[PDB]
RNA sequence: ACGGAGCCAGCGAGUACAACCUUGGCCGAGAGGUCUGGGUAAUCUUGUGAAACUCCGUCGUGCUGGGGAUAGAGCAUUGUAAUUAUUGCUCUUCAACGAGGAAUUCCUAGUAAGCGCAAGUCAUCAGCUUGCGUUGAUUACGUCCCUGCCCUUUGUACACACC
């Protein structure tokens, strides 16, 4: 798309602030610690760092 | 066949300067590496972003006021590079946060 | 001199298309019509040719509520009883000559005026 | 609620026509660079957002 | 040069349009005096009637004064635009005229007896004779008789 | 309000042939004369008093020094 | 010895200049002259009767000869400073449109302008010649 | 080539760089006589160096400024600077340092800022006023 | 004050899944309109040619060309909707106001003040606020006299504490 680069990073932003606001309100009972972004040249990486990760993974 | 010379650009935006540092010199060290020419790490003014607020969040008191900020980082850098080779360049060793964009400039 | 509004008297006035006052009729109702308004009073104006119809042609026409303050008077709308919506009644105004131009609202006082003392 | 009637109001614009994309509350957007959040969870979220205390 | 200024013409009293206008001063701000002639109208007119701008009121003779007064009376005539007309377009005929001292003023009175006899919102606050642009009447004024 | 200014006319703008040979008399005589130096006099209102000063700088009656605007300075010649 | 106009100063110059566009019949004047106050923010109307407009012009040949191009809009911000408005804190605001349009064209005609490249209106050969010569008489009028 | 240097002068923010050769006597400051410059005021400050030198001290010497930013007479003192640094630079890369002692001495012996930049700054305006230490005004009541 | 003539800045901000910054050119006196172009931004707006200020002229002490509120008449743009005048422009009307009582507010160097500019509020609007630059000073460079604050000593019948 055509954004400004820094509304693009403000929207990058507010993405993490969506993803982590999300994974907060999720992941609670499976102890939710962090999430992390990573916009790799190809994908788009998500790491959790969480506390159960035989129940975050399923 | 694309060995012709396309006068390809790197434009970078990031937060931060750490990192935005150490990719614009590994860019510029896989380069030399590979014996391109270059038109070096020119820097761009800080594009700060400072917005304001009422921090009461409701509206009494002594009026106070507090400033959010960031300051990002452009640092263009155009490479008389052949194809192939800046494309492979440009597609390793991006560390995380660090926006790249590449432009053929044709 | 009985009544001129811009130079046609109120004879010509009674009978008069809409489009050539929209000619006269300044700025403000020329942008209004230039826009175009809408369907509502079109509806608007449909009731009061029926109820201006429909008077006894020695009666003044029935009162016809209406809560559309922001309607200018076209001059094929001058006798019409309607009772603009104040907000509790529909207070009347009977359409004078002179209040082509003019609002309805002009003339449907919102706050009754206070009295100090 | 005839759909002609109700919700009929057109929001293109003013006060109404955006939301907190937080809460949704009308009052006291920061409307700049299309953050469409309020001034006081924005400054909730903005150290996380990235917006920092510098001077 | 400087002038010895015509010994014994220096008109002090003058009657234009029943208005009891002084010399001593320049010519368009002592015509600015006439109620419904403004400065700028006062200008334009001097500059149309060929008049020095910088010459004074007291030491013209009759046959400028009545030229003025003709060229302000019927502008439109004398390449004057519809602006800068006293009653644009005239809400009485369509034709766009310039109101002058005692016509301004009976014709503003008119307007208010209109205003009264249509009993508008607008007219109905000029019986009362309060704010009627819409202000804030919080504080407007305080004191008006 | 109170009719307390009492502020006479006390200008005549524009001269006659008295107040001119007063003028062009009293011309010299004075090692500083300005446009509300001038107006002191009471001989000439003040809007045609520089008018005046800068009709006395056709023959050299009066040299100038500085000519600013709002103020220049005229010296009597000798 | 060579002169150009930044080699003599702006208001006497330009008095002169404006002055020598008066004597010549050229510079056709528009019929709204006499009229107009250059910009809404002035309150009376320029206390020059005629030459005014001439002034204007010099200016503008003058203003374009300095730098590369300009336009009708830019002068108009430039021309015109700050408006009482009433009780209102002075604000800018910016000149009449229309005089400087015509001032531009009137200058076309005498080929002391042209359209650039860019965009706007840049100085002519013969503008630029004819400005060096009205900078050499001004200047040789001082001295 | 011919000897020539760069520097420049500052008043709060206007920045005045110059161009100094070996010529034939040129000051051109934005390509304009030095005895025009506009505020009419401060002219001579912009002779100040000059007018402390002497121009028979320097003949053969010529000077282009460029200037942009800050006030007209903020700008008018970094034509000051940028015109002292020029001539000092100039003696103390080609003539001699004796020669620049004797300038410098000559110099700061008058308005200590005529080598030196100005180096107090504007500081940044904040809330609860109208100024950078001003507040609203309090009431009480 | 008003006309002309000069012509200096900085922080910003700016259209995309929608319609912003607007150059330049034709118009209109104006507001404003139109044709086209760039700019997702050290590119273009923009070097935001900003005021205050500088020079030359008119006014010359008179509620005067100071002052522009209050009133009408028109023309424009935003808005689905301008009436209780949205706002800008044209013309006219011209108010009070003679540097303002007791009291009281802010301030020590790019500072007070004057002057604007940009951003936030935004469809449209500021008299506001937040940031910026510009012209840039007078007066200390000190003391508890007033209003308080801090630490210690002392006294108290006070502790929801001299209200
Ligand atoms: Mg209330
Ligand atoms: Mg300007
Ligand atoms: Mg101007
Ligand atoms: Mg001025
Ligand atoms: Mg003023
Ligand atoms: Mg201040
Ligand atoms: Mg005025
Ligand atoms: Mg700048
Ligand atoms: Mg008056
Ligand atoms: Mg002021
Ligand atoms: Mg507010
Ligand atoms: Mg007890
Ligand atoms: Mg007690």
């Amino acid at each position: 798309a055509i954004i400004s680069k820094k509304r693009k990073l403000v929207a990058d932003g507010v993405f993490y602030a969506e993803l982590n606001e999300f994974f907060t309100r999720e992941l609670a009972e499976e102890g939710y610690s962090g999430v992390e972004v990573r916009v790799t040249p190809t994908k788009t990486e998500i790491i959790i760092r969480a506390t159960k990760v035989q129940d975050v993974v399923g | 066949q694309e060995v012709v010379i396309h006068k390809i650009r790197i434009n970078l935006t990031s937060t931060k300067v750490k990192q935005l540092e150490n990719v614009s010199a590994n860019i510029i060290k896989n380069a030399e590496t590979f014996k391109l020419v270059k038109k070096g790490p020119v820097r761009l003014p800080t594009k700060v972003l400072k917005i304001s607020t009422r921090k009461t969040p409701n509206g009494e008191g002594s009026k106070t006021w507090d400033t959010y900020e960031m300051r990002i980082h452009k640092r263009y850098i155009d490479l008389e590079a052949p194809a192939h080779i800046v494309k492979r360049i440009t597609q390793i060793t991006i560390e995380p946060g660090v926006d790249v964009e590449v432009i053929i400039a044709a | 001199k009985t009544y001129s509004y811009k130079g046609v008297d109120l004879e010509k006035l009674l009978e008069m298309p809409t489009e050539d006052f929209v000619k006269l009729a300044p700025a403000r109702v020329r942008r209004k019509f230039a826009r175009g308004l809408s369907e509502k009073p079109a509806g608007l104006m449909k009731k009061l040719r029926a109820a201006k119809l429909s008077a006894p042609e020695n009666e003044k026409p029935a009162v016809v509520r209406t809560h559309l303050r922001n309607m200018i008077i076209v001059p094929e709308m001058i006798g019409s009883v309607v009772g603009v919506y104040n907000g509790k009644v529909f207070n009347q105004v009977e359409i004078r000559p002179e209040m082509v131009g003019h609002y309805l609202g002009e003339f449907s006082i919102t706050y009754t005026p206070v009295r100090h003392g | 609620a005839h759909e002609n009637v109700w919700y009929s109001h057109p929001r293109k614009f003013g006060k109404g026509s955006r939301q907190c994309r937080i809460s949704g509350s009308h009052s006291g957007l920061i409307r700049k660079y299309g953050l469409n959040i309020d001034r006081q969870s924005f400054r909730e979220k903005a150290n996380d957002i990235g917006f920092y205390k510098y001077r | 040069s400087l002038v010895v200024q015509e010994q014994g013409s220096f008109q002090h009293i003058l009657r234009l349009l029943n208005t009891n206008v002084d010399g001593n001063i320049n010519v368009v701000y002592a015509l600015t005096t006439i109620r419904g002639v403004g400065r700028r109208y006062a200008n334009l007119v001097c500059k149309k009637a060929d008049v020095d701008l910088h010459k004074r009121a007291g030491e013209l003779t009759q046959e400028e004064l009545e030229r003025i007064v003709q060229i302000m009376q019927n502008p439109t005539h004398y390449k004057i635009p519809a602006w800068f007309l006293n009653r644009q377009k005239d809400v009485n005929d369509g034709k766009d005229y310039h109101s002058l001292a005692n016509n301004l003023e009976s014709k503003l009175r008119d307007d208010l007896e209109r205003l009264k006899k249509i009993r508008s919102h607008r007219g109905i606050r000029h019986f009362w004779g309060l704010r009627v642009r819409g202000q804030h009447t919080k504080t407007t004024g305080r004191r008006r008789a | 309000s109170k009719k307390s200014h009492k502020d006479k006319a006390k200008h005549a703008v524009v001269l006659d042939q008295d107040k001119f040979d007063r003028i062009m008399k009293e011309a010299p005589t004075y090692r500083y004369v300005s446009v509300s130096v001038l107006v002191d006099r009471f001989k000439l209102g003040g809007s045609l008093a520089r008018v005046a000063l800068r009709h006395l700088e056709n023959e050299g009656i009066i040299k100038p020094v500085s000519k600013h605007s709002k103020q220049a300075i005229y010296t009597r010649a000798t | 010895p060579g002169v150009s106009v930044r080699d003599v100063p702006a208001q006497d110059f330009i008095n002169n200049y404006a002055s020598f566009l008066q004597r010549q019949g050229k510079l056709e004047v528009p019929g709204y002259v006499d009229i107009v106050k250059t910009s809404a923010g002035n309150e009376l109307p320029p206390q020059d009767s005629e030459g005014w407009f001439y002034k204007r012009a010099a200016s503008v040949a003058r203003h374009i000869y300095l730098r590369k191009q300009v336009g009708v809009g830019k002068l108009n911000k430039l021309y015109g400073g700050a408006k009482n408005r009433g009780v209102r804190p002075h604000k800018h605001v910016d000149a009449s449109g229309s005089i400087n349009r015509k001032v531009l064209q009137s200058l076309e005609k005498l080929g002391v302008v042209e359209i650039s490249p860019k965009g706007g209106r840049r100085i002519s050969d013969n503008g630029l010649r004819d400005l060096d010569r009205i900078a050499a008489a001004t200047l040789e009028d001082e001295e | 080539t011919v000897p020539s240097v760069q520097t420049f002068g500052k008043k709060k923010s206007a920045t005045a760089v110059a161009h100094v050769k070996a010529g034939k006597g040129l000051i051109k400051v934005n390509g304009s006589p030095i005895t025009l410059v506009q505020p009419e005021i401060l002219r001579f400050k912009v002779y100040e160096p000059l007018l402390l030198v002497g121009l028979d001290k320097f003949a053969n010497i010529d000077i282009r400024v460029k200037v942009t930013g800050g006030g007209h007479v903020s700008q008018v003192y970094a034509i000051r600077q940028a015109i002292a640094k020029g001539l000092v630079a100039y003696h103390q890369k080609f003539v001699d340092e004796q020669s620049k002692n004797e300038l410098k001495k000559a110099f700061t012996s008058y308005d200590r800022t005529l080598l030196i930049a100005d180096s107090r700054r504007p500081e940044p305006k904040k809330f609860g006023g109208r100024g950078a230490r001003s507040r609203f005004q309090k009431s009480y009541r």
